[PDB]
């Protein structure tokens, strides 16, 4: 029935990958590097204990 | 086409590795606009 | 109007297409892989594929 | 010509190393303009 010829739903863009247009957030790389440093932690724990 | 807007069409077409496909599928064709510029040579 | 010039028309806009796309494809290529290093993937196959065999999950930096 | 500009338009033509070029192929040709001085001796 809306006379505005445009979907209800309205996409808050953010960072958009070249390759296939799919967006991706803040996160991806620093969650790569969160992982690196559980991993870092842990080790260094487990040679000190 | 090159291999950048050619892979991302077939990206999307493939979907996944290995895909049951049905009788439905979205048909995708590829229109080139071209705009060349030719001399005139005008009498004037 | 299709038929009597237009087909040679088309067969030279190809031809030239053809001659752009493979003269820009070395720096076509390197815009590509510009925009794909930006979105942190930085890893070829190759050295990704020599990192798992080290047991080292890759990482990004970007 | 030097290999500046001889470089850059064989470059343009070479495509590639080895490639399928089509009938239809741009022509190019090379036109100098010589701008020179010569004395006159008007006697004015």
């Amino acid at each position: 029935p809306f006379r505005h010829n445009r979907f209800s739903l309205t996409p808050i863009w953010g960072f958009r990958r070249g390759r296939d247009n799919l967006p991706y957030g803040v996160i991806r790389w620093m969650r790569d590097i969160q992982d690196d440093i559980n991993k870092r932690a842990s080790k260094a724990l487990y040679i000190l204990s | 086409g090159d291999e950048a807007m050619d892979w991302a069409e077939f990206d999307r077409d493939t979907y996944s590795q290995s895909r049951t496909v049905s009788t439905h599928k979205r048909q995708r064709v590829r229109l080139i606009e071209c705009w060349y510029r030719k001399p005139m040579r005008a009498t004037k | 109007l299709d038929s009597e010039e237009m087909k040679e028309l088309h067969r030279r806009l190809r031809s030239y297409l053809h001659q752009e796309l493979d003269r820009q494809a070395e720096n076509r290529f390197q815009m590509a892989v510009d925009e794909d290093y930006y979105d942190s993937i930085q890893w070829t196959e190759a050295d990704a594929q020599v990192l798992k065999e080290r047991g080292q999950a890759p990482l990004v930096f970007n």
